[PDB]
């Protein structure tokens, strides 16, 4: 770590080029991300991240560190905007937490516990994408899954190339790489890193759910930032 | 004078209402503070006028709506208190299917019913609407508390704050949307 | 990574029905699974179309909406029982929409079977309806109905060398043949990017000239996109082979064996005279070694404005949706097959031709000192001459306005696309340049009198945003969703104050959290009207608190259908009544 | 038919899920017919259509506020068998049976402590605005008091047993998530015997009003009608398992011990364009004569026996009383279920002394099939949860006859009884329909779990 930088009035060593998220989180100070993850790095598509620099706001998981860069990632500012992206993806979604077999156990809603959202203040959008339950290990809910990529990215760096988001705009969804569109026609494994990645929702083990008390689930009274590596990334 | 609070439960399962009494002996000293309006645990068959309206539930059919309607015209701050009225809760995964196909698989395609039952026509049924929305979007809403349902506590806290002037506060260790 | 060059093409290949058995064949072709395949293929519009022996995509734009094009769609929707967005039975016909084709000036509009077909009348309609029931191919048709008129309404001194001089011309002279004198003209010129962006066309070249990869590539851009803009559309027609002149220049310029003009989908009837053009041009330069020679290829996109967005056209022509990348690095540095990639407009490239063809001072001697050399501008709307014409940057916004002739009394003009600024004709906004430095602008002016409603106009720009979103991320995917319903909302009638109360902080979030510069474009709009038609919206906002945004029945059709009930208690109100004491 | 004038209580009060009664009058002023429509409707059994199996014990639960735990462990029981385990383990058997003891004892006392005492304590004409829990809170403070904690208590056994006090998570197939820990059953057993001294108290207050009060509540109504429980193999009433009994009513059994996975033999559902709530009757009986009753009063008629002392010495004399004719009574069921929540009291007095609430053994497998069907006495009368999965592990049909549901018949019956009782006699006051409402109420109608 031979570099230094400005993380709100605060030296911050780097190993260039990490990005500033990258080197904050190393340094112990945690910022609101979903999508990055320190196996599958950036991806740059939540946007819960974002931070004042240079003198905008741009996504600290693309932000490289340079030496004595100035940066504000706490904010009335950086907590609206990031609050507003929380309703915007719950809105999105069917987010029935109440008998979703994540809660409890999911970072977005850990991060809208966090941000102290109380409800979406959006119109619902209440897709209709159908869930896949092909996969005799695995199943599929889509109208979850926040396109966070992190599914597909697991995928492609162990080899099975088995999903890919697919679509234009808010048509956008995860789609199985099987030419019949089933996840149980790709090669995906029960024992494959992307199997179990997912941070929502989603992407789901079969007969695995509500095994935990509540109370000592993932999250239960404990935000992202209070928590290890170990424990808060999938 | 007592401050006046209306309830009412629109597509709900009355569970923010027992929730509500989760509060426990703690009612008895809400009871002195303040008084009820139209509330499933009143008499009182026509709502208003009053501080606070209490709405569980989400809309699911037409007399949700006229409810609904009634409850905020007569009501200064209305509250949308659980999953069910902040979001359209678990009833809304009915969304994923059309309306007349649930209706027809109940009443009349389930092998358990009688020879020649139909869905039920008569006027005096409401008739659902083709999805459940939240409250919100069928009118203004001044706060919610998430929670399906809310925590008691969550409960006990938001009308404290209220009764006493101030600002309602959710601390982290009360927020659940389950 | 995950590079498929060829897949593009090879697409629209594969439709003269793209069935799972076609899907198998490019898998093993390109090393991607069916899937992926099918994925990208799914991003683009007209890869997403209904197959039919007719597909006719009707213009939805706004000019083309104002020349009732609204109207004529309905009245061949009707004439085959579909609705718009579906096809016959048969499969016979395919009715739909798209985005603006580069006919802005020739509305209304629509394209079928790629190629276009402009100034639509009922007459033109209903010999069409004829046309399909009599099932005759389309090269029968009267090839009358398909001519594109590019009218240049007023030359300079731009327009005038390229009628004048022939363009292999320019490879007698010896700085056609000297990469660092082409550089130095360009550099000494002062030109700037004429898509818009705007930053010095020399620099960019230095910064990718600078990098240490041999390897480099030049890429023209000729997905224009924006909503209004046809100028590209002219020079293409016009001036092909002054374009390819360009496209070597610069390519030279920068040392890359190969440039690709990238085409949009809409200007494909271009193509054969765009070959021709093409290799005629690539004989004057068969002088060179064929090692040493600037290779000149043509990719067709295949319907995307995102496109016209740096990174997100060269991951379409990586065979890859056309998603804007993470930067940095920017494609200077890593671009196409991760060597370094200049993209240049369309008029940036014919500027070359013109830059390297007249010296510096000639190109310098004209506009301002900032904003240096002739514009074209792609004037349209409520004007008795829409067409191209040829300013000086640094003309007032009035001068080119008035150029073309308003057709009632000026009201409000949309300078540089949807993506730029709507703006009141006052006499303030009027007086202002039309520079970088002033009021930016890439050549398209929208000219709207007093008919128009400000308020409808941006509801249909939002709707534009609304599809042509590219959906990666979180607040550009979401949002302009949310834009687009809430002028659903105004235009039905049920909006209200706080409809733009929720509003707002989804704008923000666009605006300073998007990942591309066209989710921070999309607030635009609404940030105009707001700042400059206030009234003009507070007009369209009823004066109750909160009314529901779609019709509450609707909502019990179905259950009345089923029911079989009509009396008042199977109906709802929308709306409440108020009432003071 | 030749009814001429309309009159409605409409939304009934101190009851929960949405109903509405109408009274049909003609010009003497007599009553010809009422009726009780069950006005909501969300439809879990066509919507959970999709899902995957393990979702339905929780998302199903969200019929009801009051009773989920009825719900939760019902599709628990129906995913048991689908998952191929019939006894469940000890520990799972134990913590299951504290949530459901707890369960009935917080929801009876719901319901009379808030819904139904309101009028039996302040009489049927109190002035609306003290006829409720506030009223009796203000009046008889040391009684509601006693309510409100008894039903604390039970919800503090679901907190504890379920993760929370609505809408748990710990009932799965093949068993329980979790156990109770030391410091939970220690807190819990020593309040056990003042929550129940208290639900003593309760059913000597209960009985007293009927001692002085019983010729006049017989204007309500009486039941012919045959009633419908599960009983136990031996054959003592058992709240949380136990297979089909129906006895006539002179009793008289006409079913015993039917297995409940036989249901669909056994019942059918008509339905009526007036209600979303069905009309379950005995197939082989046909309508009307097939209909039968639910609830308390029908599980201690039903029933052989209780297993706890103090509650079947009550329930003797619940069925002696002058002298046998109230058990049959229309607000029997009142004195019935302050019997049963003093039962449940006991019984968790009891059970909080079984270290096997601690033990490690909470969870079966056995050989998956397509089918489950479970059963258990709710608070209100006997549920019934069918499923039917496939081997993508959705749900492919779901099937719910509800507790309430069974009772539409004879609530309708006795909304009839009491509107000729009170209303026939002209004119109408709020007083008077209060008496209509009164009637309902004593069946602890849920018309959400009812309807689905
Ligand atoms: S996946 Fe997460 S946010 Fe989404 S509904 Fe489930 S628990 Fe809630
Ligand atoms: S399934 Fe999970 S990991 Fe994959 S895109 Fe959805 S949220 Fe991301
Ligand atoms: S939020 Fe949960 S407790 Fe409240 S009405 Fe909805 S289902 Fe019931
Ligand atoms: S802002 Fe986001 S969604 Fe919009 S086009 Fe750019 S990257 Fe894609
Ligand atoms: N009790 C109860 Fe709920 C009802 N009725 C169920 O089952
Ligand atoms: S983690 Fe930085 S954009 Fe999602
Ligand atoms: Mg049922
Ligand atoms: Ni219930």
């Amino acid at each position: 770590a031979s570099e230094t930088f400005t993380l709100d009035e605060e030296s911050i060593p780097f190993v260039p080029g990490q990005t500033v998220l990258e080197a904050a989180l190393a340094a112990g100070r945690y910022i609101p991300h979903l999508c990055w993850h320190p196996e599958m790095g950036n991806h740059g598509s939540c946007r819960l991240c974002v931070v004042e620099a240079n003198g905008r706001i741009q996504a600290s998981c693309a932000l490289p560190a340079q030496p004595g860069l100035q940066v504000v990632s706490k904010s009335e500012t950086l907590t609206r905007v990031r609050r507003t992206l929380l309703e915007m993806l719950f809105a999105e979604g069917n987010h029935f937490c109440p008998g979703c077999e994540k809660s409890g156990d999911c970072l977005l809603q850990a991060l809208a516990y966090a941000h102290g959202m109380t409800a979406s203040h959006f119109d619902p959008f209440y897709p209709q994408r159908r869930i896949d339950a092909s996969h005799p290990d695995l199943w599929l809910d889509p109208n979850r899954c926040i396109l966070c990529g992190l599914c597909v990215r697991a995928s492609l760096a162990e080899g099975k190339e088995a999903l890919v988001i697919g679509g234009r705009g808010i048509a956008s969804r995860l789609l199985a790489t099987s030419a019949s569109g089933r996840l149980g026609d790709t090669a995906l494994a029960a024992t494959d890193r992307a199997a179990r990645i997912c941070p929502v929702g989603a992407l789901n083990f079969k007969a695995a759910g509500f095994t935990t008390p509540i109370g000592k689930r993932r999250f239960d009274h404990r935000p992202p930032e209070a928590m290890s590596d170990k424990e808060r990334y999938t | 004078r007592k401050i006046r609070i209306a309830t009412a439960s629109l597509a709900g399962c009355f569970g923010c209402h027992m929730s509500f009494a989760d509060i426990d002996t703690r009612l008895l000293a809400l009871a002195e503070w303040v008084t009820f309006d139209r509330s499933p645990l009143t008499d009182w068959k026509t709502v208003g006028e009053c501080d606070i309206a209490l709405i569980e539930g989400g809309v699911c059919n037409a007399e949700n709506v006229e409810v609904l309607r009634a409850y905020r015209r007569a009501a200064r701050i209305l509250v949308a208190v659980g999953a069910c009225a902040i979001n359209g809760g678990l009833p809304a995964q009915r969304n994923q299917h059309r309306v007349e196909r649930l209706l027809t698989q109940v009443f009349e395609a389930d092998r358990h019913l009688a020879p020649g039952s139909r869905v039920p026509n008569d006027p005096e049924l409401p008739l659902l609407l083709e999805h459940v929305h939240p409250i919100h979007e069928i009118v203004r809403v001044d706060y919610y508390l998430p929670g399906c349902p809310p925590t008691a506590e969550v409960i006990w806290t938001f009308l404290t704050d209220l009764l006493v002037g101030r600002e309602p506060h959710f601390p982290y260790p009360t927020l659940r949307y389950d | 990574q995950r590079t498929a060059p060829g897949l593009l093409a090879a697409l629209h290949q594969a439709r003269s029905p793209l069935d799972a058995q076609a899907l198998a064949e490019l898998s093993t072709a390109f090393s991607l699974p069916p899937g992926e395949i099918a994925a990208t293929a799914s991003f683009y519009h007209f890869f997403q179309t209904p197959p039919a022996r007719y597909q006719i995509h009707f213009v939805d734009h706004v000019v083309d909406h104002h020349a009732g094009v609204a109207a004529l769609c309905n009245h061949l929707c009707a004439a085959f029982a579909i609705q718009p967005g579906q096809r016959t039975a048969d499969a016979r016909l395919f009715v739909g929409w798209t985005a603006c084709a580069g006919l802005s000036d020739q509305a209304p509009a629509a394209l079928i079977n790629g190629r276009p077909m402009p100034r639509l009348d009922a007459a033109r309609i209903d010999a069409l309806i004829e046309k399909i029931q009599a099932q005759i191919p389309m090269d029968q048709w009267p090839t009358e109905w398909f001519a594109v008129t590019n009218a240049i309404h007023r030359h300079g001194p731009l327009l005038t060398w390229l009628d004048t001089t022939p363009a292999e011309a320019v490879f007698e002279h010896p700085t056609a043949h000297d990469p660092d004198a082409i550089l130095q003209a360009v550099t000494d010129a002062g030109l700037r990017g004429r898509g818009g962006a705007g930053f010095p066309t020399a620099t960019k070249w230095r910064f990718c000239r600078e990098n240490a990869d041999p390897e480099r590539f030049l890429i023209c851009n000729a997905d224009e996109g924006e909503p209004g803009t046809f100028k590209d559309r002219v020079l293409l027609t016009r001036y092909p082979e002054h374009l390819f002149a360009g496209m070597i220049l610069a390519a030279r310029a920068i040392g890359a064996d190969k440039a690709i003009l990238y085409l949009r989908y809409e200007y494909q009837y271009l193509l054969p005279q765009l070959e021709a053009a093409r290799e005629r041009i690539a004989s004057a330069q068969a002088t060179v070694p064929q090692a040493e020679r600037v290779t000149l290829e043509i990719a067709l996109g295949a319907g995307a404005y995102v496109c016209g967005e740096e990174s997100a056209l060269i991951e379409s022509l990586e065979g890859k949706p056309g998603r804007p990348r993470v930067r940095p690095p920017y494609p200077v540095t890593q671009g196409y097959l991760g060597h370094p990639t200049v993209v240049n407009n369309v008029e940036t490239l014919v500027a070359v031709a013109a830059i390297v063809g007249n010296g510096a001072a000639w190109w310098r001697a004209l506009g301002t000192p900032d904003s240096s050399g002739p514009k074209l501008f792609c004037v349209s709307g409520d004007v008795a001459q829409p067409g191209l014409y040829e300013f000086p940057y640094g003309v007032a916004l009035g001068d080119v306005v008035t150029a073309a002739r308003p057709l009632g009394t000026r009201y409000a003009v949309q300078v540089s696309g949807p993506s730029g600024t709507l703006l009141p004709a006052t006499p303030e906004q009027l007086a202002r340049p039309l520079a970088f430095e002033a009021l930016p602008c890439n050549g398209t002016v929208m000219v709207f009198d007093v008919r128009r409603d400000p308020v409808a106009i941006v509801h249909h720009f939002a709707r534009f945003f609304a599809h042509e979103s590219c959906g990666f991320c979180t607040p550009c995917r979401v949002g302009t969703q949310l834009i687009a319903k809430t002028f659903e909302k105004i235009a039905a009638g049920y909006a209200t104050r706080f409809d733009l109360e929720r509003l707002a902080p989804a704008l923000e979030a666009m605006r300073l959290a998007s990942n591309c510069g066209f989710g921070l474009s999309a607030g635009n709009p609404v940030r105009d009207l707001i700042a400059h038609f206030r009234q003009q919206l507070e007009a369209q906002l009823q004066p109750h608190d909160f009314i529901p945004a779609f019709s509450l029945d609707a909502e019990l059709a179905a259950t009345r259908r089923l029911t079989g009930r009509d009396d008042p208690h199977a109906h709802l109100a929308q709306f409440e009544q108020p009432e003071v004491t | 038919a030749n009814a001429t004038r309309r009159v409605a209580i409409d939304p009934l009060s101190r009851v929960e899920g949405h109903g509405k009664v109408t009274i049909w009058l003609d010009d003497d002023g007599q009553v010809v017919e009422a009726r009780l429509h069950i006005v909501e409707f969300r439809g879990f059994e066509a919507f959970i259509v999709g899902r995957p199996y393990w979702e339905a014990p929780v998302v199903v639960q969200r019929l009801c506020g009051i009773c989920p735990v009825s719900h939760h462990l019902a599709a628990a029981k129906a995913l048991d068998r689908l998952v191929g385990v019939t006894q469940l383990p000890p520990t799972a058997e134990k913590m299951r049976r504290l949530m459901h003891y707890g369960q009935v004892l917080q929801s009876h006392a719901l319901h009379f402590f808030y819904l139904a005492a309101p009028d039996l304590l302040l009489g049927f004409s109190a002035d609306p605005a003290q006829r409720n829990v506030f009223g009796l809170a203000a009046q008889k403070r040391e009684l509601a008091r006693q309510g409100i904690l008894v039903r604390q208590f039970g919800q503090e056994c679901i907190e504890a047993t379920a993760g929370k006090r609505i809408h748990g998570t710990s009932a799965v197939p093949g068993g329980i998530h979790k156990n109770l820990s030391r410091r939970e059953r220690m807190a819990l057993l020593s309040r056990a015997p003042e929550i129940r001294s208290w639900c003593e108290a309760a059913v000597a207050l209960i009985e007293r009003l009927f001692t002085e009060h019983a010729p006049f509540f017989a204007q309500f109504g009486s039941f012919q009608t045959k009633t419908f429980s599960l009983v136990a193999a031996d054959g003592s009433l058992d709240l949380y398992d136990g297979t089909f009994r129906v006895k006539e009513a002179n009793g008289a059994i006409l079913i015993d011990h039917y297995d409940p996975n036989d249901y669909d033999q056994l019942l059918v559902e008509a339905v009526r364009p007036w209600s979303y709530m069905k009309f379950p009757y005995l197939k082989a009986y046909g309508e009307p004569d097939g209909f039968y009753r639910v609830g308390p009063s029908a599980r201690l008629i039903n029933c052989d026996r209780l297993t706890t002392a103090r509650a079947e010495a009550a329930r003797q004399r619940f069925l002696t009383f002058d002298q046998g004719t109230v058990a049959h009574s229309t607000l029997g069921y009142h004195w019935a279920r302050l019997i049963e929540m003093l039962h449940c009291a006991e019984l968790i007095e009891a059970l909080l002394t079984d270290a096997d609430l601690e033990g490690g053994e909470l969870r079966a497998r056995g050989q998956r099939q397509h089918r489950g069907v479970g059963v258990i006495e709710a608070p209100r009368g006997t549920l019934i949860h069918h499923y039917e999965v496939g081997d993508d592990d959705l749900i492919t049909y779901c099937n719910l006859i509800v507790s309430t549901t069974h009772n539409n018949a004879v609530m309708n019956q006795a909304v009839t009884t009491a509107a000729k009782a009170f209303l026939s006699g002209v004119t109408l006051t709020e007083a008077l329909l209060n008496h209509i409402e009164v009637a309902v109420r004593a069946f602890d109608p849920c018309l959400s779990c009812a309807t689905h």
